[PDB]
């Protein structure tokens, strides 16, 4: 509808949650330029040094590759170098989010939305290091991407927005959406008379996602085409 | 100098072995500082203390843990003024090269064969 | 330049390998062995040292695409970060941003950001509202904070104690609904100005 | 050679790609995650509010918690309101009606709150303002002058 002297100012409101899979690097591999021609043979290695530093070029390409692989995991993983951790006693204001943060009692440190990521995404490594292709292990392994993660996590739930721009600041998360509300335009009045009800949408909304997740293993496809 | 096997153990070889492969020539330290020269799989080396190449687990860097409580506020009552550096490429270099004179000059038949 | 002067080098070099012939030089093949017999080794030297050229084309493409990402990222800081003012973080350098001063450089561009980071933190005790005559007061701009006697509003961005007052503050709700309200006493201007009068 | 010449094209090809997801990630990771992106349908749908960035292989996962509203009423508006002769314009949000009294809200939730000096501010006159009510613009200040 369309009327001059006609507005429409939202009652109520929900908060979703949603799921965007960006891939940042791809398994590094490295072919030797001799050895794909033939071993044991100086037939292969005559007439292929006849053709000059075709090898080197393609081997130092390669080795560009996965240097730049480690970097864009180092420009993107670990924004500080600064590790934060979560306090024992949890009180958040209503919050749960035992599903988010990592488990201790595992022997590796992840969290159950983490787990499920695993699992979804189908040793292979050393099968393909047996036919000559050699796939190099990533300097940072999963446990530490994983502790960045929760670093993140902890900070996000701790220190906010300051841990970003300068040393981490202590602020409580109930009033951290506060000025998250702030910022969008949104009074505070909401979040503070409507607390209680933010908390099950946030709950509700957080089982939803785990369900998605755990009911449809086609939303990492993006992953799954790489 | 420490030399580094990749993907396989120790076979022919201070010989140690990592996940990245067999590592010669470096110590094995179970303490961890900030890493200087990476590796892989969590683990590399740098020259530190009669002195030698260590070989240590990735730091990641200090651990602090933040304060939290229901009414703990901390406000900064100070500030710092920094000046960062950012450098990002541009232009590259502009080259044109020609078929003729590069494959092959002064000959003859070779430039009618390339035409 | 590196990656230039590597490229060239390689581009260059080529010409002396061979690529399955008699020799790399043109005149040795051309002055011995009869023309029909010697134009299969001059196809092969062309075809050779034509994969090379396609080859470096090739690399020169792949290459025009990273230094076209960076140059676009180039142009987006150089548009927030400059002339006007972003308020991203982590974008124009860590901290609040403030201004970005350039500076030409060989073949790129440098950056030289002014930033805002704090130094010094103290431990402070706040509250979400204040219960005055049993309506709820929240903050307008800042938050909160006490020394352990007597609360103060300030920013968060730094700390400024200000007593609490009615252009401080807005009257919203009432104090049985929001969780952690303490009661204080707010300042009312008006009084002490009429009791002067 | 050709054929290996072929797959190391290839994969600096899948190289240029793959730079351009990890560089729009750690930008979405700067923005999204460690501070507030005011920017629109860039962290999600809706007015973005947090970002929780999970591990995951060869990639990462966000949690985006977004404002969305849901259930929405038809008010009746204005631009100003007239009262002694001047233009009284809104500071912040808009004046809404059910049919009866003006009312002062937010464009983003629905808050009821009475016209006062505060809450709008005075600005020209009623003559050039094209749409301008006519209503009673309370002062705070009178019946506390009467009591006095």
């Amino acid at each position: 509808a369309y009327s001059n002297n006609s507005i429409a100012i939202p009652t109520n409101f929900t908060i979703s949650v949603t799921t965007e899979i960006l891939p940042v690097s791809m398994t590094k591999t490295s072919v030797d330029c001799t050895m794909y021609i033939c071993g044991d043979s100086t037939e292969c290695s005559n007439l292929l040094l006849q053709y000059g530093s075709f090898c080197t070029q393609l081997n130092r390409a390669l080795t560009g590759i996965a240097v730049e692989q480690d970097k864009n995991t180092q420009e993107v993983f670990a924004q500080v170098k600064q590790i934060y951790k979560t306090p024992p006693i949890k009180d958040f204001g209503g919050f749960n989010f035992s599903q988010i943060l990592p488990d201790p009692s595992k022997p590796s440190k992840r969290s159950f939305i983490e787990d499920l990521l695993f699992n979804k995404v189908t040793d292979l490594i050393c099968a393909q290091k047996f036919n000559g292709l050699t796939v190099l292990p990533p300097l940072l392994t999963d446990e530490m991407i994983a502790q960045y993660t929760s670093a993140l996590l902890a900070g996000t739930i701790t220190s906010g927005w300051t841990f970003g721009a300068g040393a981490a600041l202590q602020i409580p998360f109930a009033m951290q959406m506060a000025y998250r509300f702030n910022g969008i335009g949104v009074t505070q009045n909401v979040l503070y008379e409507n607390q209680k009800l933010i908390a099950n949408q946030f709950n509700s909304a957080i089982g939803k996602i785990q369900d998605s997740l755990s009911s449809t293993a086609s939303a990492l496809g993006k992953l799954q085409d790489v | 100098v420490a030399v580094l096997y990749q993907g396989v153990n120790c076979t022919e070889v201070n010989v140690f072995q990592t996940r990245a492969g067999c590592l010669i020539g470096a110590e094995h330290v179970n303490n961890s500082y900030e890493c200087d020269i990476p590796i892989g799989a969590g683990i590399c080396a740098s020259y530190q203390t009669s002195q030698s190449i260590i070989a240590y687990t990735m730091s990641l860097g200090v651990e602090n843990s933040v304060a939290y409580s229901n009414n703990s506020i901390a406000i900064p009552t100070n500030f710092t003024i920094s000046v960062t550096t950012e450098i990002l490429p541009v232009s590259m270099t502009k080259t044109s090269v020609d078929c003729t004179m590069y494959i092959c000059g002064d000959s003859t038949e070779c430039s009618n064969l390339l035409l | 330049v590196n990656q230039n002067a590597q490229a060239l080098n390689t581009l260059v070099k080529q010409l002396s390998s061979n690529f399955g012939a008699i020799s790399s030089v043109l005149n040795d093949i051309l002055s011995r062995l009869d023309p029909p017999e010697a134009e299969v080794q001059i196809d092969r030297l062309i075809t050779g040292r034509l994969q090379s050229l396609q080859t470096y084309v090739t690399q020169q493409l792949i290459r025009a695409a990273e230094i076209r990402a960076s140059a676009n990222l180039a142009a987006t800081k150089m548009s927030e970060c400059v002339l006007g003012q972003s308020k991203r973080v982590d974008f124009c350098g860590k901290g609040y941003h403030l201004m970005s001063f350039p500076q030409s450089a060989p073949h790129g561009v440098v950056f030289l950001h002014v930033t805002y980071v704090p130094a010094q933190e103290k431990n402070f005790t706040t509250a979400p509202a204040i219960c005055h005559d049993g309506k709820a007061h929240f903050p307008r701009e800042g938050v909160f904070v006490s020394n352990g006697t007597h609360w103060f509003v300030t920013q968060r961005n730094f700390y400024e104690p200000q007593i609490i007052t009615t252009d401080n503050t807005f009257v919203s709700g009432n104090c049985d609904v929001v969780i952690g309200i303490v009661n204080n006493t707010v300042y009312d201007p008006l009084q002490p100005e009429l009791d002067s009068f």
